[PDB]
């Protein structure tokens, strides 16, 4: 008439703040590029969306 | 925190020669989340703390049957297939760098010698950090992100659950007076159960007598209530109190660090029509990886000895990585 | 020869737990030309010689920071994946029989204990002598030509390059007097360089002072000229002298000898139409080789356990070699 109650569950490990993977929904990529332009014998840098 | 906590005896499947015992060096949990190969081992005893609660790195405290006793830290050992290199010890925790194995053993020496060890089945074969399988850690090399359990004594982030003890069985607590059962507490908390009527419960802080009962029909065990113990699945829960829990910070938490590595030699390169030929001469196992455009078609192989590799170079280009070296880029001529 | 030479400190990539150090047991070169599996290991310390230059097999001399000190030979150890069997020690050289491994470690114990070890990545898996992979060396067997490094103390054939030492850096040699640099020699040869005008060279056997200079702007290192040291790529060359070299004979040279190899038992042979059937019963791994005429078609396999082999015997004949036994010849009946 002696019984043993076994209990178990699965929460985030202490490592979750350091070792983790992120699941993202990627949509509509924004293209950017700085175009070096040889303008009037000099190189000019243009950074635009 | 060690004034409230205590070392304990818990179930171990192998105390030596495949035989189970109530071990003072019982294994609780082996953590292997560190990419650098470091193992965070949890044990039933407490390292670096004496019986009087004082901190002493040369000492170790374990549960010696009824009461805790002092042991030497030098006698503490960790082994898999061969001995391990212990990198840090504090309380229930051990940090170790172990060779490839299928079991994990943690042991020590008492006062009257007598070696106590606990063997658990554990597959240890740590994965390679980087693209080169090396033996010793270098001073200079490529800085790659890796995780480790910090050598620091300080306990500020990670934690474990603690609660009031369970029960150490002791038949010396009971005697026959004169043909009845006498339970002498001796200034302790004793949990008793008798196969007789009247009173057979508790958890008592005072002496109890069971009239017209036999000593063989009774069970006695030393509790406690004044101390804390890790919420161990190898030790029973306290029946009297409900789901009463406590929590304490633990040493050596996992953190993001940097691991140093080395590099290999540049192979003798020969070119052909839309193809590259490399004569690889590795001194140790070296990872060889390559990719193309829209279809990269990633391929990898560990190069052990002298091997000639013929790779097709498409119009879009081919990127080749040979061990810890920076990737080589190849393009065909128009 | 040890009156002129001295033990030294040199770079080691792994002094324990993957950390680099200036090791008194630094590994120079590991030689594995001996077909019997014997390793000739070169180390920075000197075994079998005391600080007073006298020969004593129970003693070992290593560079203890500034000056050489005595250590026990019993404390010296060699290991790969597991401990090695040391077969001979003299000066910078160690002879060892090692099991299969990926690293090579050589260590010792000082006077105030403190273990010093040096780990280098080294692939050790010695090839089989003969046609049988055995564990222990037998008294009787087939005499096969093999090479080994002789156990003899005598140094008559092989040699190493030696020259005057470099400079053990020591910042304790310099002090501020009162806001200038004072270099106290202490009966040694000290090489100094200061980021100040006037005098900043030498190599001095006397005390030197650098006026209006800071202690952080200066560099001090043990000097010499009275001693010899192995021409080590882990120690810098002496800047003052040119390409001045010396040479000394070394113990344990490689020589052609004989290796005793075991054998096996003749298998139970049964014949058929243009074929031979052998029931192989090996007690240990045994090489089974066979060949035919114009087309020999050589085939080989290592037999581990009980295996039945069916071989075709052509009209020209079949030659079968089972381990260390003389080849069996088979021909079909007309």
């Amino acid at each position: 008439e002696n019984t043993q109650l076994s209990e178990a569950h699965v929460e985030k490990s202490e490592s979750c703040k350091t070792e983790f993977a992120s699941a993202y929904r990627a949509h509509t990529a924004s293209a950017s590029a700085k175009l070096r332009v040889l303008y009037q014998g000099n190189n000019i840098t243009v950074t635009a969306y | 925190v060690y004034k409230a906590t205590r070392p304990y005896l818990a179930h171990c499947p192998d105390c030596g020669e495949g035989h189970s015992c109530h071990s003072p060096v019982a294994l609780e949990r082996i953590r292997n989340e560190a990419t650098d190969g470091t193992l965070k081992i949890q044990v039933s005893l407490q390292i670096g703390i004496k019986t009087d609660d004082s901190h002493d790195w040369t000492k170790l405290r374990y549960m010696d049957n009824h009461m805790p006793a002092d042991a030497e830290r030098a006698g503490l050992f960790v082994r898999t297939s061969a001995p391990c290199t212990i990198t840090g010890t504090m309380g229930h925790f051990i940090l170790a760098r172990c060779p490839k194995g299928e079991t994990l053993t943690v042991g020590f020496t008492d006062s009257r010698k007598i070696s106590h060890s606990c063997t658990h089945p554990f597959h240890h074969d740590p994965p390679v950090i980087g693209r080169e399988k090396f033996h010793s850690r270098p001073q200079h090399g490529k800085e790659l992100p890796c995780s480790t359990y910090v050598q620091s004594t300080a306990a500020t982030t990670e934690e474990i659950e603690v609660h009031m003890p369970p029960d150490t069985p002791d038949r010396t607590l009971m005697s026959q007076q004169s043909g009845n059962v006498k339970i002498t507490v001796n200034g302790q908390t004793v949990r008793y159960k008798c196969n007789c009527g009247g009173s057979n419960e508790g958890l008592t802080t005072t002496d109890k007598v069971i009239n017209n009962c036999k000593v063989d029909q009774c069970h006695a065990a030393v509790t406690n209530h004044k101390k804390w113990q890790y919420n161990s699945p190898l030790v029973p829960r306290n029946a009297e109190l409900g789901d009463r829990k406590g929590k304490i910070h633990i040493p050596f938490p996992l953190a993001n660090v940097t691991c140093r590595v080395p590099k290999a030699r540049n192979p003798t390169v020969t070119y052909g029509k839309n193809q590259v030929i490399m004569l690889l001469y590795p001194d140790h196992p070296t990872l060889l990886s390559y990719r193309n455009g829209e279809e990269p078609n990633y391929q990898e192989e560990w190069v052990m000895h002298k091997k000639e590799v013929v790779l097709t170079v498409p119009t879009e280009g081919l990127e080749v990585t040979w061990g810890n070296n920076e990737p080589y880029k190849y393009w065909p001529q128009l």
